[PDB]
């Protein structure tokens, strides 16, 4: 069995990745 | 503030003159060349251009790039018009010709700013051009093994080379073999109108097929064409320009009836005339009846009950190819039909390649035409494939009749610069600065063949200079090993005419730019 | 610079150059891959037995809820030249095979996503595209190694029904999981040509009428048309039909050309009145002389004809369309007769019970044919409680019919549930190190991309992709590689041989080939020239 | 109401949208901060419209809600509630916010059942009283046996901090909170523990300064280091004294008298400094600025002087040095001095600060807070402020309750057992009160990602049959004993969460009609 199930459907689903992309945009700016 | 007469001479006309106008004209040529700089060589990239309709074209051929750039500068257009000619005369001479022609101007650009009147430059360009062209003729190689496997291998190597810089990686052996054999199907005119290419969506590149005969796409039909089975093992083909509708009229007749006896006679006569034509078509064996004109419901059922197949509304382009593919003739009137005008083939079937219905003919031994069916996963994917087939056919067609070939890559361009330098070092005076400039521009080809994919451009060009000055002159730039390779021994050959015409067109382009001192632009534009 | 030269003069090369945009570098390549991520993120949400549906709202306000990727991607308003190609990928798969409308987008996206690191490592954009070909050949060659079938298309149709169940299991019609699987098998095998392995798509018609339930969907061995008997008191039941298919109106024959009858005398006026009356009688008796007892006419009737049809006990319907009379004539073994005077018994159709069906309070009067003689055409009649489930049911049965046709074309199958994809990823990895000349990074990237499918399936199934993938991939190596896949409810074990998860070999072969070619033609681009504002 | 309107520019809502929009707008507040409840919650970033946007990253519900700018006149009711919770105890601000929201959500469901709003309120009043008894009867006391009392302070400090940025640094910041308070041994001023924020180093590199740090470096011509210094603080004038005569001018016949008066001006400033120096001092701190003239006099005397350390800096120095403000110096024998060991300057974060080390009667301290970024420093500072505020009260009221949802289930149990003894007209409302109480351990598990379907059932089943210490084990995802694990909360924090949510929630239920005055300054 999977021993539980949790549905994660909320605004953080996109933020957790958007913040990383913004940081990459600057990190490469001075490469 | 100066041209302020009480009465104007013309209207409002713009006029430039002198050194800034020549520099501007050369600069415009340098900028437009940027559109193809990255398209040269086996490792060039493709470009995506969107037109005003919203449709994109993906291609890398200079003859398709330069026509979509919307060039307006009077001078930049010069490097486009010469592409229009090379597309006919040569084929491969696209990106290479544009880049060389632009470089011819760059090499003299830093000098034309400070004296050096173009009258002396034009004469030097003509001298250097004639020298370079003669040198090609003295080094081109030929074969004496016509009508042998040696000529087949020559044509195959020409095709595999022609397929370079395309959307082709491992399919060269697949397409190249069919291109060479497809052309050998033609008569001794090698007229390209005898080779059709048709796109059918669905499947991979390796799933394409070369059909010795022809096929049509099964256009608009009527109720009753679900019948007429599509299994034939020895059909005859009637190509007719006859109307088989009940409503066929002369458009200028009126049938005036005064009694019931003639009323019915006209009604029956209209049906009888149609049946008369159909019965004359029958008793011929022409189990396949094709026409560019409509075939109506009555004829469809007549043919079905007679165990015959028909299909109308066939375009004239395919009927003419069908005539040449089936070995027959096209007859307009049915009143003189016989067995001596019909075509013949062995197999006639309706297939489902890609989901759409296609009616294929094959088996005629006297097929003067052929059709190559392309399969692919997208419209643009097949469109680019079609372009690669047109160029490969063009190079092979020419190689059959002209077996004079030269080393590919930059190998010939390095030798041409060597010959010109040997010439220039025997000439006194101002010519040393002009013949050399022509020669220096010739290295743009081995340079760009490296800049687009690395290969340590600085040092690999130095190697070509060291090798060609001491040993053989067939050394070029490899793709697999990042160093020099002998293109002659590797059989990397291109028709001699590709470079001969490239030199002529590039030279004339330079003379059109440097010979202009003034530009006059009428203000009337609405 | 443009529009400014070193001499202060304007510098104009192309028309409206100030409204153009060009950016090459590696930014064109990253922009293409990034845009593809937006596409892949859409389709990954509808993969697997738990795939979620999309609601598509058309420009006119019409709304339909579908699962079929062909209906989702075809209704997009995306103005991006490469994202449009991602739709064409799903189209090519839909036209050739008809199954992987979701798979080819997810796979192609993974190849673009995994390629992102390869560009950042400094690998030439074209070397990446070529490297995928070296790895793809490995997956394709091994895909054809494991395959077996016992389907003969005669009576042992058990694996054929199972294939239909595998396909339909992803749709919204699982309330008819068995019923629609059996309908699809019977629909194709009764019209398929076993000699050539061809199935003519025109021999299976799909009709429907709103109302009832999915469980009321039936396969009718015959044709369904809109019945409208010209005479309202005409009996509505024929027990043994002798059917005359006619394409001529029941009115006095007229010429096609300009006529303009000249009438001068009273004898001419009155004589015509008699002759026309006789024409009405002859055209009806010419039908009865053939033994016909039901006429089906493309054209309408005169008022005079309807009375004669009654008195001669000759039922008939009116204004039956082109494709309807074409199908009726074929289904009944008859022929279309041009005129009344060409009628003969040899061209009559033969059929059994002819009836019209009334539905609730409406006046649809749909045809049912009970019995037929060696018919080569069938009709499916779809019911449903709303317009959306019926239209989706049409697509659900379409997919089921397509995979049956694919097995007829090629009877080689593979095991699904991710077993084929994981096995291919393992095979490529084993050969990825034989030999790591330049392409080591690219071939491994291909192997990783192949796993996007069992990983997305695991996510939609509610499982952790690391806990699931690490177990299956280990089990397929520790022992002789079984057909071990994944599932949501596990059904006991994940042995695809016992779950009967069957997919077509030629389907997956096309998914790999078409996805690879689409990726290549959009990687090898470094310049986009799209126009901006009009002015 | 909408028919025959007699209002100028105002509007009103009655019985239809007044309650609907009030419940929607207010309940939304709970969902906003719901994600911050428990040890595994995520943090928020709040952004301004511009003009030095001053980005804030924070967890605490009070700092989130007080910066939103809620416009809905009913939602503002709960915003003010969360302010009061922050001002009173400084913890549980998320718990009281989401509890009130869950109570209101149930009220809307009860209105849908056609239960009169006064019946719902009456039921909640009885349920609230039942919950209050559950807290009174379950409190844990701590008296003497200091080896057990100190452990309680460590448990309270650990619990509060576990919910903030300072998660995996508990082994450093727990001691900074508990020991800093214990060293005060006096009034909970909450200003005797100063925090200095510096960039550089990690959070784990923070430390407690045993002494007291001052700004405003040691003078120009003054000793930089004196051992065994006597400290004098002052609040007097250094120059421009203008002694107490308003409207006085110097009016002379010649400038010779002006020069003579100028000498007298300096002679009195010299005397003033001498009167201070007779105290026998080594270090002088004056609130008011030091001018060029007394600076030379203090330097020549070998005595350092600090100017304007802060407005309240002198008051803080008085508490940590053991002296007096001394705004006037006229009886040196009546003025008490302080004493320390070192007055040397130290380098902290590339900034020289004056370090008073070894100070007698040092009833104060400074925490030196280090971090990589400004957002880390600001949130870490708030975490210290929150823990110190609770600890300053725990040392005054030692009653605690068991956390981890234990107290919440005990309250819900008492409400349920008594609700079943009441008639249905009101029992349906008392049961809704208990249901809201059980939402808190549900939210905590749901934020962490645990299967709340089993944790809630197991916790309720445990408390149904004794096990009055059972609660959530947020490390393993099971039910554990709160006493053994050491998960406790301050009694006063839990009492106020219960009472505040009930009192605030009634405000919304009582309203059936909202009348909105015409807006001003909107064009």
């Amino acid at each position: 069995r999977g021993k539980g199930a949790y549905q994660d459907r909320d605004k953080p689903a996109q933020i957790r990745f958007s913040n990383i992309s913004a940081a990459k945009a600057v990190a490469d700016a001075i490469r | 503030m100066m041209p302020t007469p009480v009465i104007l001479l013309k209207e409002g006309t713009d006029s430039s003159q002198g050194i800034p106008q020549l520099v501007s004209n050369i600069s415009a040529c340098q900028v437009i060349a940027e559109a193809v700089r990255t398209t040269l060589g086996p490792r060039g990239m493709d470009k995506l251009i969107v037109d005003g309709r919203g449709k994109a074209t993906i291609s890398n051929d200079g003859a398709t790039i330069l026509k979509l750039l919307d060039v307006v500068h009077p001078a930049a257009k010069t490097l486009v018009d010469i592409a229009k000619s090379q597309d006919a005369e040569v084929g491969d001479g696209t990106t290479s010709v544009t880049l060389l022609a632009a470089e011819f101007l760059k090499q003299v650009k830093p000098y034309v700013e400070e004296g050096l009147h173009p009258q002396i430059i034009i004469r030097a360009f003509r001298t250097a051009t004639q020298l370079a062209v003669n040198k090609i003729k003295e080094i081109a190689v030929t074969v004496k093994k016509a009508d042998k496997v040696e000529q087949r291998k020559l044509l195959e190597k020409c095709a595999m080379t022609a397929l370079s810089s395309k959307l082709i990686s491992q399919q060269k052996a697949f397409f190249a073999k069919m291109v060479v054999d497809a052309v050998m199907m033609l008569d001794d005119l090698l007229q390209l109108k005898m080779i059709g290419i048709k796109k059918v969506q669905g499947g991979a590149l390796e799933d394409s097929q070369l059909v010795a005969g022809v096929a049509f796409k099964k256009t608009f039909s009527y109720a009753g064409f679900e019948m007429q089975p599509k299994k034939y093992h020895n059909p005859k083909i009637a190509l007719l320009n006859v109307e088989l509708e009940l409503k066929a009229e002369k458009d200028n007749a009126e049938i005036r009836v005064h009694t019931v006896e003639d009323y019915q006679a006209i009604v029956d006569a209209e049906w009888n005339i149609l049946y008369d034509k159909l019965e004359k078509i029958h008793h011929s064996g022409a189990k396949v009846v094709s026409s560019k004109l409509p075939i109506g419901d009555v004829a469809t059922q007549y043919f079905a009950d007679r165990d015959m197949f028909c299909a109308g509304r066939v375009p004239e382009e395919d009927l003419k190819r069908t005539m040449m593919a089936c070995g027959g003739s096209i007859q307009t009137s049915v009143n003189a039909l016989s067995a001596d005008v019909l075509g013949r083939c062995q197999v006639f079937e309706e297939t489902q390649i890609g989901g759409e219905r296609y009616n294929f003919f094959t088996g005629c031994p006297k097929a003067k035409t052929c059709t190559f069916i392309l399969r692919g996963g997208a419209e643009q994917f097949m469109e680019e494939t079609e372009r690669s087939l047109h160029d490969a056919i063009m190079i092979v067609r020419r190689a059959i009749k002209n077996d004079s070939v030269v080393a590919g890559g930059g190998a010939i361009e390095m030798e041409l610069s060597k010959y010109l330098r040997d010439y220039s070092r025997t000439i006194p005076g101002k010519q040393q600065l002009l013949i050399g400039a022509y020669a220096k521009a010739l290295e743009i080809i081995p340079r760009q063949l490296c800049d687009n994919a690395g290969f340590d451009a600085t040092n690999i060009l130095n190697k070509l200079r060291a090798r060609h000055a001491q040993g053989g002159t067939w050394y070029g730039v490899d793709i697999n090993n990042e160093d020099i390779a002998d293109n002659f021994e590797a059989f990397v050959w291109e028709p001699a005419m590709v470079r001969i015409n490239a030199l002529t067109a590039a030279s004339e382009a330079a003379c059109l730019i440097v010979s202009v001192d003034e530009t006059i632009k009428n203000p009337r534009s609405t | 610079t443009l529009a400014f030269d070193e001499y202060g003069r304007p510098f104009l090369i192309i028309k409206d150059q100030d409204r153009k945009s060009r950016l090459m570098g590696l930014e064109a390549l990253k922009s293409h891959i990034m845009a593809a991520k937006a596409v892949a993120n859409t389709m990954r949400t509808s993969l697997g037995p738990n795939g979620l549906d999309k609601m598509m709202v058309d420009k006119d306000g019409d709304v339909t809820v579908t699962n079929d990727g062909a209906t989702i991607l075809s209704m997009m308003d995306v103005d991006h030249q490469i994202a449009k190609l991602m739709v064409e990928l799903s189209k090519s798969q839909d036209d050739e095979i008809g199954d992987g409308t979701t798979g080819v987008v997810v796979l192609a996206g993974a190849l673009l996503e995994e390629a992102e690191q390869l560009l950042d490592r400094g690998i030439h954009p074209i070397r990446i595209a070529d490297g995928y070909e070296q790895a793809a050949r490995v997956a394709i060659e091994h895909l054809d190694k494991i395959s077996d079938s016992v389907l003969v298309d005669i009576k042992d149709t058990e694996p054929l029904i199972q294939t239909a169940k595998t396909t339909l299991g992803s749709k919204v019609v699982n309330s008819c999981h068995r019923q629609m699987a059996e309908i699809a098998v019977n629909a194709v095998l009764t019209v398929a040509d076993m000699e050539r392995r061809d199935v003519d798509f025109e021999l299976i018609k799909v009709e429907g009428k709103v109302g009832g339930r999915l469980e009321d969907t039936k396969l009718i061995k015959g044709v369904i048309v809109d019945k409208d008997f010209s005479h309202p008191q005409m009996p509505k039941k024929v027990e043994d039909a002798k059917i005359a298919i006619l394409t001529c109106p029941f009115e006095p024959p007229k010429p096609k050309t300009k006529h303009k009858l000249d009438v001068t005398s009273v004898e001419d006026y009155k004589a015509l009145q008699k002759y026309e009356k006789e024409k009405f009688e002859e055209m009806i008796q010419q039908i009865k002389e053939t033994g016909a007892n039901l006429a089906i006419c493309q054209w309408g009737f005169d008022d005079e004809a309807n009375h004669l049809l009654l008195q001669n006990n000759l039922p008939a319907v009116r204004w039956v369309g082109g494709p309807e009379i074409e199908l009726i004539a074929i289904a009944t073994g008859g022929r279309i007769v041009p005129r009344f005077s060409e009628l003969t018994a040899e061209k009559l159709g033969f059929a059994g019970l002819v009836q019209e069906i009334s539905f609730g309070t409406t006046k649809d009067k749909m045809l049912v044919i009970e019995q037929c003689k060696n018919s080569r055409a069938v009709t499916i009649f779809i019911r449903g409680g709303n317009k959306m489930i019926i239209e989706e049911a049409k697509r659900s049965l379409h997919d089921a019919l397509c995979v049956i046709r694919n097995l007829i074309r090629d009877n080689r199958v593979v095991y699904g549930g991710g077993a084929a994809e994981i096995s291919c990823a393992l095979a490529v990895s084993q050969e990825a190190d034989k030999c790591p000349t330049l392409e080591q990074y690219a071939m491994r990237a291909f192997a990783d991309a192949l796993e996007v499918i069992p990983m997305a399936l695991s996510e939609n199934s509610g499982m952790n992709p690391i806990q699931t993938m690490t177990e299956v991939r280990a089990r397929q190596v520790k022992e002789m590689n079984p057909a071990l896949g994944i599932d949501c409810l596990h059904k006991g074990t994940n042995d695809m041989k016992q779950q009967h998860v069957i997919e077509t070999l030629i389907g997956k072969k096309q998914q790999i080939s078409l996805a690879t070619q689409m990726v290549r033609m959009i990687l090898k681009i470094d310049d986009i020239r799209k126009p901006g504002e009009s002015e | 109401a909408p028919v025959n309107i007699f209002k100028a520019g105002a509007d009103e809502e009655r019985a239809e949208t007044a309650r609907l929009t009030s419940f929607i707008g207010a309940i939304a507040i709970g969902d906003l901060v719901k994600s911050t409840l428990g040890p595994k919650g995520m943090d928020k970033i709040l952004l301004s419209s511009g003009r030095d946007a001053s980005l804030m990253v924070t967890n605490d519900g009070a700092t989130i809600l007080k910066n939103i700018g809620v416009d809905n006149p009913a939602a503002k009711v709960l915003v003010d509630m969360s302010r009061v919770q922050d001002d009173e105890v400084g913890d549980g601000t998320t718990s009281v916010t989401v509890l009130a929201a869950e109570l209101l959500r149930e009220a809307e469901s009860l209105i849908a059942k056609k239960i009169h709003p006064q019946t719902i309120i009456a039921g909640w009043r009885e349920a609230t009283k039942a919950a209050r008894e559950a807290l009174l009867s379950s409190a844990v006391d701590h008296g003497s046996d200091e080896v057990k009392f100190r452990q309680d302070l460590m448990n309270i400090a650990g619990t509060t901090l576990s919910s903030k940025l300072l998660t995996h640094h508990k082994d450093h910041f727990t001691k900074l909170a508990v020991e800093a308070v214990l060293r005060l041994k006096g009034s909970g001023n909450l200003e005797a523990i100063h925090i200095i924020k510096k960039l550089g180093g990690s959070l784990a590199d923070s430390y407690l300064d045993e002494g007291f740090l001052l700004d405003k470096k040691i003078g120009v011509n003054q000793p930089k280091r004196i051992e065994n210094a006597k400290i004098l603080i002052a609040n007097t004038g250094m120059d421009t004294d203008k002694i107490k005569i308003f409207g006085s001018r110097v009016r002379v016949d010649s400038t010779a008298k002006v020069a003579e008066i100028e000498h007298a001006e300096k002679e009195k400033m010299k005397e003033k400094v001498e009167r201070i120096l007779k105290h026998g001092i080594n270090c002088f701190i004056n609130r008011q600025l030091i001018y060029n003239y007394p600076e030379q006099l203090f330097g020549a005397a070998g005595v350092m002087a600090i100017e304007h350390a802060d407005f309240a800096g002198v008051e803080r120095l008085a508490l940590v040095t053991g002296g007096e403000i001394a705004s006037t110096f006229d009886h040196p024998e009546l003025v008490k001095l302080g004493s320390c060991k070192l007055i040397e300057e130290v380098m902290i974060g590339e900034d020289k600060l004056i370090h008073f080390s070894g100070v007698a009667l040092g009833e104060a301290c400074t925490i030196v807070l280090r971090g990589a970024t400004q957002q880390i420093l600001d949130e870490a500072e708030r975490s210290l402020h929150d823990a110190l505020c609770v600890l300053a009260q725990t040392v005054k009221d030692s009653r605690t309750v068991y956390g981890g949802g234990c107290s919440e289930m005990l309250m819900a149990h008492a409400v349920t057992q008594l609700a079943n003894r009441t008639p249905g007209k009101e029992a349906v409302a008392m049961e809704s009160y208990a249901k809201a109480l059980r939402m808190l351990p549900t939210i905590i598990a749901d934020n962490a990602g645990y299967d709340s379907a089993d944790l809630v059932a197991q916790l309720r089943a445990a408390h149904s049959e004794g096990n009055t210490t059972a609660g959530l084990d947020m490390r393993e995802g099971t039910i554990g004993d709160m006493a053994i694990l050491g998960i406790t909360e301050s009694f006063q924090v839990k009492r106020q969460v219960l009472l505040s949510a009930a009192e605030a929630a009634e405000v919304i239920l009582r309203v059936d009609n909202i009348i909105k005055a015409a807006p001003r300054k909107r064009v």
